[PDB]
């Protein structure tokens, strides 16, 4: 024959999280494009490369 | 020909080495010959440990 008891409660926690910009880039001279190279091109392994 | 020749490269990290001590506050690292030209503006470095 008791009253019925107080209550109690509790609460989630937060994160967060941002965020980032990112860039690579090459380049290469219009000449030295259309040059040959043993190596084969350059803009080609440039962009392999980045 | 008597002599032959051939080209290899790799790909793999992106790893400095200071040369000179450097204290907390100094803002110019000193690093070994032409290792500095492969880093750009805006690059994020970490100090490794073992």
């Amino acid at each position: 024959g008791s009253l019925a008891p107080k209550s109690a409660t509790r609460n989630p926690v937060k994160l967060n999280n941002f965020c980032q910009i990112f860039k690579k880039s090459y380049e290469i001279t219009k000449t030295a494009d259309a040059t040959k190279a043993r190596t084969g091109s350059a803009l080609a392994n440039d962009k392999k490369r980045r | 020909d008597p002599e032959f020749s051939w080209w290899e490269e790799k790909l793999t990290h992106n790893r400095l080495e200071v040369k000179t001590e450097a204290a907390a506050g100094v803002t110019t690292l000193a690093v070994d010959t032409d290792q500095a030209w492969a880093c750009v503006k805006g690059d994020i470095l970490m100090v490794e440990s073992v």
